[PDB]
């Protein structure tokens, strides 16, 4: 089997886990409450849905989900909702405060309370997978308990486990719009754990989204559901390969053989570009030259960086629905003759290709439309240092006059340590320069 | 499950804890008898953070009642709230602080402040999880700045790691009811400095000018300052009882708003307010309570912003609003002022959203900044104090209770040393 | 220019149990990542390792899995190799001092160190190799008998400790905490109030006395050791001087050396027993922030408008023993054992704190 395992850490986490689970209860057919109509109507048993469900005697359904968080609020908020008979009830909150927007706090202190109780879980959970695949883990770098307790799981789950593959889909911060005044701090300490024990870690910043919502979807006034959604339809994008057949399949492993070049370049950056309103899903052929084309354009691009401003190391891209092989070939050949998307000459292929015939599935309620075709991109490449460079900015200047240091070093932290992740964020930055600098 | 236990010290704290608790009881439906009679479920979902249950299906408020006279507490019992609060909590004396500090914090306090610490921790041992404390009093006055200071040292000492607020209401420069006013008040901040977290400063000519210009009352009374004290009390702790898109509980705030260990006097204020007959002339969006809570005239405490610098602000909006439009209205005041921003912080704004708005309002938002212009109050009470203090004008009745002329020398350094800090984040670099 | 802080190093001697137990790999293991080059520069987590070739023509642009840098050049005021013994280190740390205590002016010394660093060889050692304190206190008292005739010397004694932001007077127990306030005189004395001051007459009085309140410092057990410390220890010797012969009159001198034992950096180390040891070790590592800042504000001319001494107890009982007029002198012991690596990086970044030295 192609079980996988999604962990949803912090508020970001757990929300963007809620839309992630309503799109997969919808594209597999299960109700809110766990029960398939299909089995009643069909008789079931030929069906793929173990990458994100489990099945029990009585027919309902589980996810393989650990929603964790330090704090009630956002747990309790699913508990109530409309999915509170879907998931499994242990879904492990701290009976405290949460983190506070610290790394410290939720590393050290408040983090290490429940970290037994998350691993049991997905021990539990690790034991009913005959065929586990790798980790889906979601969080925030700039919150607390995203940040900390990440980095607590992700220490213990490479010493347990170790050769499962583990996937990071993190909000990282955004160049100018902020939610928190100590997002620089919390965001380089993790840098630690995201270079050293995750596989390959996605990034996103709200503003990319927020700008793609304005311009695509025409959305004046979007919110974070919509964000979610999105995220949503990435990952369903990234799986799709497990859990249904298509012409070029394309699963977790041969995804980070063919996009991870070195061990520590694991930092691709992901778009879906057949975003578009109902209203504007005509007027547009959405052929696949059209929409491979739109992946590559900067405005689309979810961080804010410019690939122009770089070289593209390698790139994955993943087809749904009504794809031929051909029409692909004809839109790489169509990319590679252009002369604004530079690739870096160790890397004369540069393409991965894989395709499904499972179109995505529209929420009800949603900004997205219904379309024949999509893709998910997931592309490689050295300007998303840019992005990382900023941020060094930001925290040299709260860090030069020890701002907020007491609260970190007051929840048990060594001031030495934020200059050792700093060192560490700026020789990753480094190697993302030297990678692309052209063959003697 | 974040528990907060409530303190109310001196008249001018007593009055502004009625009002308070009779908004809060109408926030989650609670009516004077103490049951419930609500509408939607998610009231009573996080009633334990202010309310303990009792048998009968009552919610008996987690507050303590504390004076040295007995009539506040008569005029409380009399209210039309009185009721809700529990008879063993009110906590009283018989002979007053005569609007002294010494009588409040050394003589008259101290036989009470072990009656009033066996109450805090009954009450305190009773919590799930008790995220911390949170007193209101004024620090002109006898009884409330003494007996407030005296809890303060005590409980810090008792819980060193609980967060502890504080909503003060500073003297003001033009009004006054009392004449030892300086020294009461530099008395007090010297305690304040040391052993707190946050401290809500509050002016009565703020609340005042807001009651005169913005809500064009004819004859506001205490009644209106302290009603809009209690919508700033409710909206700072909003996200602890109602769900939300960003969650922000008290120490968040904390750690965000603070960026050493002594700056933490924070200026408060209220976003939709405005007159009865003018309501239907605005749209009620966003943009508009992001301009009326920057707005210097609406300001709790009597500093103007535009004098200093902002080292850090919070905006708790409460609604149903987009991310977008909020992140989008912070980062353009950001942009717009950024002369009233320290450059050293790249984002001086902490952003948190809730989804239930206080009942009646579509949107509402509560604004808690931190900026060196606070150092004005203290200036200003430094320049009443040493008026008072070369010549030793009051100085009598302070040291005929104990207290020496060097607490008053110290209490002094200490609040120089704390305006010189402030200053000192002031000058461009 | 002058600078009157001042930052000295010393590097420990491997023990005879550390070398058999480490050096095998060489011919845990004796990687030595401290290496002295000058009294002023050293060298942390060096290319010392012989087959390295192999491994760094992998970090440069071939092979992207240990591109990272460890190795750290380090810049100090003064330095002390593994050979140096304990009289020179007296010598150029603390001997020059004397002469300020004696001139008017006070002196302060730290003494910082993680653990297993050798702090307690170089403050106290043996007796056999007297420590850093007890030639200072006998060449104070040598240099009193000398100057016996024509001016009039008497000494007191203070011993006080700083534990989670409050004062214990180590030589004078069941005192309550309240009772012992930091005050600033209108001469620009602290003088924290009742403390048994003790009048010692030699040299074996002080060491004495040093043991006492040694006797009643603040320890726990459950941590890397068994009798870590937790709490700044504070000893003061009041200098008071005036003319015999001269103008007898009421009027005098007195001055203050200060000699502050530092507790650690603490990292909790997932201390399953938390408890008071986590607000201890919040206490000790927020004192040490606000200690470090005082230090960096001293030595940087522009934020000199304002330093927040009252940031934390001990910097405020240390407000007019750190400025232009008072001598500083800090002793920062590290080991050079790998097994200590990450801490040793720690208490070497915090040396580094108080003169950003980029100018190598
Ligand atoms: C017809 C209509 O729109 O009625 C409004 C109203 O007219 C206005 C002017 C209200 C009104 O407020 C005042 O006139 C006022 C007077 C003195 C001091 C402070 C306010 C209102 O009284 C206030 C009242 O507010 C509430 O109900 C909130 O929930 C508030 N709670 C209370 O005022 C309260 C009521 C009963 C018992 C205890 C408290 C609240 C605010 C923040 C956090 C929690 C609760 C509302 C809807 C109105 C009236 C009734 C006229 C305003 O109220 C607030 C505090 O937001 C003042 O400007 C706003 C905007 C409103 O438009
Ligand atoms: N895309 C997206 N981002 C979110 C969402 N919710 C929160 N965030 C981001 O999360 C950041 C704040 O950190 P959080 O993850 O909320 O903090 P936390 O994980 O709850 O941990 P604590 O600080 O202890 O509460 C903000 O900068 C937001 O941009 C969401 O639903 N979608
Ligand atoms: N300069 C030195 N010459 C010889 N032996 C030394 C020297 N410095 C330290 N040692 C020895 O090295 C060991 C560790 O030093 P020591 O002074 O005991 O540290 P410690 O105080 O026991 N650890 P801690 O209590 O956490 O500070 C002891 O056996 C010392 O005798
Ligand atoms: N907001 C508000 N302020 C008050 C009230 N009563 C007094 N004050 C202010 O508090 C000061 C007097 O303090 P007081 O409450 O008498 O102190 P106490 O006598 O020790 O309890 C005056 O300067 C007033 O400005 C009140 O009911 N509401
Ligand atoms: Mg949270
Ligand atoms: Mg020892």
């Amino acid at each position: 089997m192609r079980e996988c395992i999604s962990i949803h850490v912090g508020q970001a986490g757990v929300q963007i886990g809620n839309a992630c689970w309503e799109l997969y209860c919808l594209e597999h057919g299960i109700q809110p409450d766990g029960q398939m109509p299909s089995d009643k109507t069909i008789g079931g048993g030929d069906d793929s849905f173990n990458t994100f469900f489990s099945e029990t005697g009585a027919g309902k359904h589980v996810p393989r989900a650990v929603f964790v968080d330090l704090e009630p609020t956002v747990i309790d908020e699913v508990r109530t909702g409309t999915y509170r008979q879907l998931f499994h009830p242990e879904q492990l909150i701290t009976g405290k405060e949460d983190a506070a927007n610290n790394y410290a706090r939720g590393h050290y202190t408040i983090g290490k309370e429940i970290i037994d109780l998350v691993l049991d879980r997905i021990r539990k959970l690790a034991d009913q997978c005959t065929g586990l695949q790798g980790f889906l883990v979601f969080h925030s770098f700039g919150g607390g308990t995203g940040s900390g307790f990440t980095s607590l799981l992700m220490e213990r789950l490479s010493v347990d486990y170790g050769k499962k593959s583990k996937l990071e889909f993190s909000i990282y911060p955004a160049p100018q719009v902020s939610t928190a005044v100590v997002e620089p701090y919390n965001s380089i300490l993790t840098t630690h754990t995201t270079l050293e024990h995750s596989d390959c870690a996605f990034m996103v910043d709200n503003e990319a989204i927020y700008d793609i919502c304005r311009r695509n979807l025409d959305i004046e006034r979007p919110t974070y559901t919509n964000l979610n959604r999105l995220i949503s339809q990435i990952v369903s994008s990234i799986t799709a390969s497990l859990r249904f057949d298509g012409a070029l399949n394309v699963d977790l492993t041969e995804f980070q053989t063919n996009l991870v070049p070195y061990p520590r370049i694991h930092f691709p950056l992901a778009t879906y570009a057949p975003v578009i309103s109902a209203e504007k899903a005509y007027h547009e052929q959405l052929s696949v030259a059209e929409i491979t084309n739109a992946c590559f354009e900067p405005a689309n691009q979810m961080v804010k960086c410019d690939p122009r401003h770089g070289k593209y190391m390698a790139c994955c891209l993943l087809y749904r629905g009504d794809v031929v092989p051909k029409d692909v070939n004809a839109a790489i050949a169509t990319i590679k003759t252009k002369r604004s998307i530079q690739f870096v000459d160790w890397c004369p292929t540069g393409f991965k290709v894989g395709i499904n015939y499972q179109p995505p599935t529209v929420v009800p309620g949603g900004d997205l439309a219904k379309v024949q075709r999509a893709v998910c991109m997931l592309s490689n490449t050295t300007a998303i240092a840019e992005a990382w460079a900023r941020l060094d900015h930001k925290f040299d200047l709260m860090y030069a006059k020890r701002a907020f240091v007491h609260w970190y070093v007051g929840e048990g932290m060594e001031e030495g340590e934020f200059s050792e992740a700093r060192e560490d964020m700026a020789a990753l930055e480094k190697d993302y320069e030297e990678v692309g600098v052209d063959s003697v | 499950m974040r528990e907060i236990v409530h303190i109310q010290a001196g008249q001018c704290g007593n009055q502004i804890g009625a009002k308070f608790w009779e908004v809060i009881s109408d926030e989650h439906g609670i009516d004077p008898t103490g049951s419930y009679h609500g509408d939607s479920d998610l009231q009573l979902e996080r009633i334990n953070v202010y309310y303990n249950e009792a048998t009968g299906n009552k919610y008996v408020p987690r507050a303590i009642l504390v004076d040295l006279e007995p009539g506040t507490m008569d005029s409380v019992r009399s209210g039309p709230f009185g009721q809700i609060f529990r008879p063993d909590n009110f906590v009283f004396g018989q002979s007053g602080a005569g609007n002294n500090w010494a009588k409040g914090h050394y003589t008259e306090g101290a036989e009470l402040v072990d009656s009033v610490l066996d109450v805090v921790r009954k009450e305190s041992e009773s919590c799930d999880c008790l995220q911390g404390f949170q007193l209101t009093h004024s620090l002109g006055g006898g009884t409330g700045s003494g007996m407030g200071t005296l809890l303060i040292s005590k409980i810090r000492e008792e819980y060193p790691d609980r967060i502890m607020n504080t909503f003060s209401v500073m003297p003001s420069p033009k009004v006054s009811d009392t004449v030892v006013e300086p020294y009461n008040a530099t008395l007090s901040v010297h305690q304040l400095v040391e052993n707190t977290d946050e401290t809500y400063c509050i002016d009565n000519e703020a609340l005042y000018d807001i009651c005169f210009r913005t809500l064009k009352l004819t004859t506001p009374t205490y009644g209106d300052l302290n009603h809009l004290v209690s919508a700033t009390m409710s909206g700072v702790t909003t996200c602890l009882r109602f769900p939300g898109q960003l969650n922000a509980d008290l120490r968040k705030l904390a750690v965000n708003m603070v960026p050493f260990p002594r700056l933490h006097f924070f200026m408060p204020g209220f976003a939709p307010l405005t007159s009865r007959g003018s309501q239907q002339y605005r749209a009620l969006t966003v943009p508009e309570l992001t301009q009326q809570m920057f707005d210097s005239k609406n300001m709790m405490a009597a500093c103007d912003p535009r004098h200093g610098r902002y080292l850090t602000v919070a905006a708790i909006f409460r609604g149903r609003m987009s991310m977008k439009e909020v992140d989008e209205q912070m980062l353009n005041v950001q942009n717009k002022n950024s002369s009233y921003f320290v450059e050293w912080i790249p984002n001086n704004v902490k952003t948190a959203v809730c989804d239930i708005p206080p009942r009646g309002l579509k949107m509402s938002a509560t604004f808690i900044g931190n900026s060196t212009a606070i150092q004005e109050l203290f200036k200003r009470i430094s320049e009443q104090f040493t008026a008072m203090f070369r010549r030793k004008a009051f100085l009598h009745w302070y040291t005929g209770e104990g207290m020496d002329e060097m607490e008053f020398t110290e209490a002094e350094s200490n609040m120089n040393d704390l305006v010189s800090e402030y200053q000192q984040y002031q000058d461009a670099t | 220019k002058q600078s009157s802080i001042s930052v000295a190093v010393r590097v420990r001697p491997f023990t005879e149990a550390e070398s058999n137990r480490l050096v095998k790999i060489d011919n845990g293991g004796l990687r030595k990542i401290i290496n002295v080059v000058d009294d002023r520069m050293l060298i942390f987590d060096p290319p010392e390792t012989n087959p390295l070739t192999k491994m760094q023509r992998n970090a440069f642009p071939n092979s992207f899995k240990g591109s990272r840098i460890r190795e750290h050049r380090f810049v100090f005021d003064r330095l002390f190799d593994e050979d140096c013994t304990q009289d020179q280190v007296y010598r150029n740390t603390t001997q020059p001092l004397l002469d300020s205590v004696l001139d008017g002016y006070n002196a302060t010394v730290f003494a910082y160190g993680a653990t297993g660093c050798g702090k307690t060889h170089t403050i106290s050692g043996t007796p056999e190799d007297p420590g850093v304190i007890f030639l200072t206190m006998k060449e104070l008292y040598n240099r009193i008998e000398e100057l016996k005739d024509t001016k009039i010397i008497d000494i007191s004694l203070s011993y006080l400790e700083i534990y989670n932001e409050t004062i214990r007077d180590l030589l004078n127990p069941m005192t309550q905490c309240k009772n012992l306030v930091i005050r600033e005189d209108a001469n620009n004395k602290i003088s924290v109030s009742n403390l048994s001051r003790h009048r010692p007459n030699s040299v074996e009085e002080v060491m004495q006395l040093i043991l006492e309140g040694n006797k009643n410092r603040t320890c726990s057990p459950t941590e890397a050791n068994a009798t870590s410390s937790r709490s700044h220890a504070v000893l003061q010797i009041n200098v008071i001087q005036k003319d015999r012969t001269g103008d007898i009159t009421e009027e005098h001198t007195f001055a203050t050396l200060s000699i502050i034992d530092l507790a650690g950096s603490e990292r909790a180390a997932a201390t399953k027993n938390r408890g008071a040891r986590l607000n201890e070790g919040a206490n000790i590592n927020k004192s040490l922030l606000a200690l470090g800042n005082c230090i960096n504000a001293l030595c940087d001319p522009r934020r000199r408008n304002h330093v927040p001494y009252r940031d934390s107890k001990l910097t405020r009982l240390l407000k007019f023993s750190l400025g232009g007029n008072c001598k500083t002198v800090m002793i920062v012991c590290v080991s050079p054992s790998s097994q200590h690596y990450d801490e040793t990086l720690n208490t070497l970044k915090y040396a580094d704190r108080a003169k950003e030295i980029k100018t190598k």
